[PDB]
């Protein structure tokens, strides 16, 4: 009995409370879920190509801003004039630009050099991006196959080819592939295979920030599992720089004068940004690294501002409050900001109104100010993402980057107030009680104003245990050239002996699972890191360490050609056999199927230990009578497992005796049948 | 998360006992009130008992069916729900269930097999069954208890297959046919694990 | 009393129609708090059931809301928007007015809807062999029959057993097994269905 | 200053002169009237609208894809209101060709 | 409290109950709520406007 | 949605009744147990009492300060909930609230002022407040009932300004002081609706 | 007997800053239907109130997420993350274990935390007028102090004075008293605070 319907009563609590608090974290995992980051990725002004390089740019203070590229055929003589009106000419004599964007690789992906010649390199600097961001998380880029993961990427239109009415002389039809910003995101999502949105967003010098922000909605609400979230601004041809001394905004040194008296403009700069974006729990229970947390972001419009380009106040106070709202986080909450500083005279005075309207109002600490740009420049639509690149790597550190050239706070800002402080010195940033909270905000020139909220990633990782053992797990390395493979080698030693101290079981489980497998493949198994090293050194030369070059091309519209004339070496062994599902599942197969007539199981001549059979070994043309039983079962097992373990084939036919081979595995047999 | 995983499954004949134990982990023991639910195979599940929480205390019901028999006891520290088996009889050959509350069962375990049975493990007695002039198969008689998994042309031969659910017979034997739908001299195996009675049968009409 | 709960039992569904389920109850399960005492509750085939509905209306979490329902004071109806292939199973309208909640009600084993198909019955004389064994069983067999509204008589009843499995994927049939366990000296003495399929007996012997 | 998004589909087309060589009176307006990113910003500014202006591209499913983002935001909730839609206008001969 | 024993605790039930409704009506109107079409602008081949 | 909106707020002397009605809409209101709760000014509230609900039945509890005195009714076709005022007293002089339940006042209602004084509606005796060489007032003593908005130089002086909040004194008159507090003269004038008194002060030290 | 719940009183809150309420009990409110007993109120200065959390722990609908609570079978907290302009009023830390459900508690009169201030004591002889009107209202006036913890002595003695506090302003955060001391005609012929803005006692006299 239920105490007159007590424990009904109750019990109904135990279920519908229950109820409310699952449905009520679903509200708060669908509109506040705080999403990590789970590697970094970055191509800015200087030497910068990766984020370790970055932080050595930012902690150090040097500034990118050196001068003009060469390597893209700029005339650079009527880019200039003595008078400032002259059309054809640009203001700014200088600004942190790329020096490896008019580099790209076609042999890499699937691109033709005929294509990737066409390719804008703001796309062909996403391609190398998407992959490298890949890598860097431990996520093998090849293992994103038919995978829901969205792709943001923020462009600038501008200018690279020729005319499209005239076309070309070498590239016709892929002009359009290349002078596009819609394919900015289809090729990433193309040659990595990515199944997600793919949104190539365009919000000038926001578009990295608005990419992440539709990523964080796009995670929130579950469409994509993983997110690819970044920007760029390639600098192709001289024309932009030309028409921003039109209206006379670009600062003549090209640097970004943040919140500086000396501000004669707000500069100009190029580079690259690249961000994986997904939820903490989708991370934690896959074990994605989690560099920082991105908790919440908001995206507004100036409105009717003073026009077009002249930035708004009150909108931007509004977007940098309702992401605080947004993120379930405040003002006080915000250690440091990474406010846009795009450096001219006039933006820098009203958004810092901004930030004293939304944070220094109720402030306890002074709020540490930065500007990525005064270390890099503008870089347009990779503003927004090269400042969360600032902040997380602070994050990784420890340690407040410097703002460069402002010595001297601008004096059209009221800093009496003393809630924000300039970060014109290293400010130490380390972990404590308060969980470490950074913004950046980015406002375009399209009147689009955006900010985002970085909190520090949870410090749940630490705990982990510590062992040792005999396994000499080998330290396989893929690439998709020779000298690709020499190079691999050679930047792995240099990075190995740079940061001393890892682990080698460490080196390869990163080696393994988190590089894919490319179609020139070297591997060692070390013993020791100088043994390892000097392997390294010895492939980065390109000696025979080891004598094994695994080489192949594409894995996309696979034809299964079947040659025979001698292969499969018997050299198997126990656990070998049951590493892969589809290999061993196959190899069994071709075991059960022979029931009646033969009897004979190649499992144990498989799965016996070939040390012992190095000795007498000989070549498989001479074997036949004995090799080939055995390659028909493992050519089966291979086929069956090469058929979906990246490669995505289109079918399969039969060079020499592949023919009734790959007949068997198209079906129609019986167990007398196929023992027959 | 949540679950009421269950253990003590087993083989026994009437008139002993036997162990359920339903692990409790991800949620406070003495705030759910256990209760048990039994499942008669193929047909609808019919209740067992249940025990009240400490906090409450109360009493413990149980079906009609089981009084005098089977008793329920919980406890917080080790946090395992006991079901009780005594004096077992032919209808308790049954999945049983652990199930989360007295009146709401809000949760579910997976089910173990307590099965009650007068027979012990022996062979199977395979039958074939020739057609009339249509389908072809092959009676398995006499089989305990029922873990037979039969394939015809030695597991080829797909399309049209069935393996009957097991018969309960009174001698608790288990009686099972496979059979394949198919004008035409087909192959069918039993393989039955705890008796290692490896049977292959020609059939013709 | 006991309060009389029956489901309207045999409720086909198959994916991408809205169905609705309905349930019975001797006397009002509305009590004086406002609120309903019945709970809905799906039998997985092969695994553990879960919870679909409780208050009457209530949903449970985990489960997609697609499990609506609602009622009156005594009329019910889990009012189902929509099925696919994994809602197949056996709903239980279970009363909680009166504990001991006892049996789960004889439940609504539910399956994918199609058109009425053919039984084919399949007499099948038992194995010679079988009868020197010291037994005999002669089965009418019944493949690719839907609904399962049929049994097997045996002419020339008593000693058939029943012995049907679940709906499979491709086809959505059902077969049946009629079982006769029989002896040595009755050999020397027919099987029907009353199958929707067809109207007149079909009559097949040994 | 009223919350609304202007979601616009976008392919990027080539106008007039290139970027390096404004003409005489349209020098400084060669990209703040072209780029696709101003679109929208012309329709949040112009109308004083205050919300997620974004410019989309995904060639021809750029339309429904700024229909589906706005109605995300919307559902979510950034913006009253929502303001998709998308235009191909190719002034130059050069996509055909 | 005062006669059965559920007059305190069936309120309970319906604060319960009435949150868990407003809050998957929040799950429906924020991931499936429909968005309405409230005026339609198109300037398209053939001198539609 | 859901309103409680309440109506009967008046102005009586200790002895007589007063009505007070609680208009639901948007909910079925036989499945809520409405209760009534007393706000006394400035200060916490108190639980005047409940009823509870048709199908449930029940009976009314009232607090035990006014046994005898106030009684609760409900009614579904009209959906109007009463609490009922007899022989009323001083202390009755405060706003009440319609709860929604008997346990979990769940919602709430505006509130209606209930005022049992023993003064009625008279003209104020506005006295004025000497420096004393600094901030300049002027009371406002003996006003019925509490309408009257005090502003300094006739609404033109914002910053430092006071109305200080009524003030029970034994006699059922109320007072109020406004002030200002500046160094120097001052106009402050206080508008008693009901009455119609208007009040202007000089005020010097 | 009654079970006696006394939160914390006077926590003053300033905006972007978490703060925490506890609460106690007598005896214990954790039934053994393992759920507490408490409801947690918030008292509006000006309108009608509204629910911040049951159970104890349960939040209600309507409010943010903001109002977080928790408890053991006896300690109870309303941890409140932050706080904002809005929310300033009165805590009621209402338990809703035995009815009749008379007392609410003293409630916590919350407001914005800012540093302690002067208490301006402003004495004030009544005007000569109403002297010859039939009354006395010498009033000690006080303004800008913070918080609320004096009352208003009265030497040459007290019992005659009233006390008629406001609410909290936004700019300026801070309170006023007003000490009206109600006299006759013959006794005309001192004040005094206790706030913690000062140590020693300050007289000033009509």
């Amino acid at each position: 009995m239920a105490s007159t319907d007590s424990e009904k009563v109750a019990e109904y609590l135990r279920r519908a409370t229950l109820d409310l608090r699952a449905a009520r974290q679903r509200i708060r995992e669908l509109e506040g879920e705080p999403v990590a980051v789970v590697a970094m990725a970055c191509r800015l002004p200087g030497g910068v190509s990766t984020p370790e390089e970055f932080w050595e740019l930012l902690s150090e203070g040097r500034d990118a801003v050196a001068g003009l590229p060469t390597d893209r055929g700029w005339d650079l003589d009527s880019l200039f004039h003595p008078d400032p009106t002259r059309s054809g000419t640009a203001h700014q004599r200088g600004g942190g630009f790329l020096t490896e964007a008019t580099a790209f690789d076609p042999a890499f992906f699937g691109m033709s050099p005929r294509e990737a010649l066409a390719v804008d390199p703001q796309q062909r600097l996403m391609l190398e991006l998407s992959w490298e961001v890949l890598e860097r998380a431990g996520i093998p880029p090849t293992s994103l196959q038919a995978s829901p993961t969205g792709v943001f990427v923020g462009l600038i239109p501008q200018e690279y080819g020729p005319r499209l009415a005239e076309g070309g002389e070498g590239v016709e039809g892929y002009l359009m592939t290349g002078t596009t910003t819609s394919v900015a995101s289809g090729r990433i999502a193309y040659t990595l295979g990515l199944e997600g949105p793919a949104i190539s967003v365009d919000t000038a010098c926001s578009s990295s920030l608005v990419a992440v922000h539709l990523a964080c909605q796009s995670l929130r609400r579950g469409e994509s599992s993983l997110a690819m979230a970044g920007g760029v601004t390639v600098m192709p041809t001289p024309g932009m720089l030309v028409d921003f001394s039109r209206m006379n905004s670009l600062a003549p040194d090209g640097r970004c004068k943040a919140f500086s008296a000396g501000a004669n403009g707000f500069g100009m700069a190029e580079g690259a940004g690249m961000l994986l974006l997904e939820r903490l729990s989708d991370a934690r229970r896959n074990g994605h690294p989690v560099l920082a947390v991105l908790r919440g972001t908001a995206v507004n419009s100036d409105g009717a501002s003073n026009g077009l380009s002249a930035p708004n106040g009150r909108a931007q106070v509004r977007v940098i409050q309702q992401a605080l709202a947004e993120s379930g986080l405040g003002p006080a909450d915000i250690d440091a900001v990474e406010a846009h500083g795009t450096g001219t005279r006039l933006g820098d005075p009203i958004e810092a109104r901004a930030l004293f309207e939304a944070y220094g109002r109720d402030r306890e600490q002074p709020l540490h100010l930065g500007s990525v740009k005064s270390n890099l420049g503008h870089t347009q639509a990779a503003a927004g993402v090269a400042g969360v690149i600032k902040m997380v790597l602070a994050m990784r550190a420890g340690t407040l980057p410097r703002t460069l050239h402002a010595s001297e706070r601008s004096k059209e800002i009221d800093w009496s107030s003393g809630a924000i402080s300039l970060l014109d010195e290293p400010e130490p940033w380390p972990a404590g009680a308060r969980p470490r909270r950074a913004g950046v905000s980015s406002f375009g020139i399209s009147g689009t104003n955006a900010h985002a909220i970085i909190e520090e990633a949870p410090q749940v990782v630490e705990g982990e245990r510590v062992e040792a053992g005999d396994v000499v797990a080998p330290w396989v390395l893929s690439a998709s050239s020779a000298e690709g493979l020499r190079a691999q080698a050679a930047r792995l030693a240099a990075h190995l002996r740079e940061h001393p101290g890892q682990d080698p079981r460490d080196i390869a489980y990163s080696l393994a699972t988190g590089r894919a497998a490319l179609p020139h493949r070297a591997a060692f198994a070390p013993v020791d890191e100088s043994a390892a090293l000097r392997v390294l050194d010895g492939l980065a030369t390109g000696n025979a360490d080891g004598a094994a070059v695994g080489t192949s091309r594409a894995q996309q519209r696979a034809v299964f050609v079947f040659p025979g004339q001698g292969w499969q070496w018997a050299g198997m062994a126990v656990d070998l056999l049951d590493t892969s599902p589809v290999f061993a599942a196959a190899l069994r197969e071709c075991a059960d199927a022979l029931e009646p007539h033969l009897d004979f199981e190649v499992i144990p001549f498989l799965r016996a230990e070939a040390a012992r059979r190095e000795q007498d070994a000989a070549l498989s043309t001479e074997r036949v009578d004995v090799v080939q039983p055995v390659m028909f079962a493992v050519m089966v097992s291979l086929a069956s497992m090469w058929r979906a373990h990246g490669v995505e084939p289109a079918a399969v036919i039969g060079h020499s005796q592949g023919e009734i081979a790959a007949a068997c595995v198209a079906g129609a047999l019986s167990l007398d049948d196929a023992a027959r | 998360e949540v679950q009421l995983v269950q253990s003590g499954g087993g083989l026994v004949q009437p008139g002993r006992s036997l162990r359920l134990s339903c692990t409790a982990s991800g949620f406070t023991f003495g705030d759910y009130a256990m209760s048990w639910v039994r499942q008669a195979p193929g047909k609808g599940l019919e209740w067992v008992g249940f025990i009240r929480s400490k906090a409450y205390g109360g009493t413990t019901e149980y079906a009609a069916s089981v009084k005098g028999r089977f008793t329920i006891s919980r406890d917080d520290s080790k946090s395992i729900a006991y079901l009780q088996m005594n004096s077992l009889k032919t209808e308790d050959t049954a999945v049983y269930y652990c199930t989360r509350g007295g009146t709401l069962f809000d949760y579910w375990g997976q089910g173990t097999l307590v099965t009650v049975s007068s027979a012990s493990t022996k062979g199977p007695s395979v039958f074939p069954l020739a057609p009339s002039s249509a389908a072809l198969g092959c009676l398995v008689k006499d089989y305990f208890p029922e873990p037979v998994t039969v394939s015809w042309n030695s597991g080829a031969l797909t399309s049209g297959v069935h393996t009957f659910p097991a018969v309960l017979q009174s001698s608790g034997l288990y009686s099972l046919s496979s059979v394949v739908t198919v004008p035409s001299t087909y192959i069918c195996n039993v393989n039955h694990k705890p008796s290692n009675t490896k049977v292959d049968k020609k059939v013709e009409p | 009393d006991v309060v009389m709960t029956q489901s309207p039992l045999s409720l086909p569904v198959t994916p991408g129609e809205p169905a609705s389920i309905s349930c019975r109850s001797s006397q009002s399960l509305l009590h004086s708090n406002g609120y309903n005492y019945l709970d809905w509750y799906l039998q997985k085939p092969g695994q553990s059931p879960q919870l679909l509905i409780y208050l009457g209306s209530n949903r449970a979490s985990g489960v997609p809301d697609r499990f609506s329902g609602s009622g009156s004071g005594t009329d019910f109806t889990l009012k189902i928007s929509r099925v696919e292939a994994e809602d197949v199973g056996v709903y239980y309208c279970m009363q909680s007015l009166q504990t001991p909640r006892l049996t789960f009600g004889p439940g609504t084993k539910v399956d994918i809807k199609r058109t009425v198909a053919a039984p084919s019955v399949f007499i099948f004389p038992p194995s010679d062999e079988q009868l020197k064994s010291g037994t005999a069983s002669v089965v009418c067999l019944l493949n690719n029959f839907y609904p399962r509204g049929a049994k097997v008589q045996w002419k020339v009843s008593g000693n058939s057993q029943e012995s049907v499995t679940e709906q499979d994927s491709k086809d959505s049939t059902y077969s049946l097994s009629s079982t006769l366990t029989l002896s040595k000296a009755d050999y020397e003495k027919a099987c029907e269905v009353t199958h929707q399929g067809l109207s007149s007996p079909v009559t097949k012997s040994f």
